[PDB]
């Protein structure tokens, strides 16, 4: 499947955005992996261990542009 | 830095 177009975000590996972790805190983040079958992405919250990476659907409002 | 407490 193809990712949606959303302003301020590019859905590609290594692209940067802001992402809401499961504690509802925003962090500058990086797209690590994209699952194009499910439409979800592995998001890495910067300066956190990769054990805290989270899978977020690419149309989620847990993702927003990084200014 | 961790994300849970107990």
């Amino acid at each position: 499947h193809m990712p949606p177009n959303r302003p301020g975000i590019t859905f590609e590996i290594g692209a940067r955005l802001e992402a809401l972790d499961y504690l509802q805190k925003w962090y500058p983040s990086r797209i690590e992996k994209i699952d194009y079958e499910e439409g979800k992405m592995l998001v890495h919250f910067e300066r956190w261990s990769h054990r805290y990476d989270e899978w977020i659907y690419w149309d989620s409002n847990r993702l927003r542009p990084l200014e | 830095r961790s994300k849970s407490d107990g």
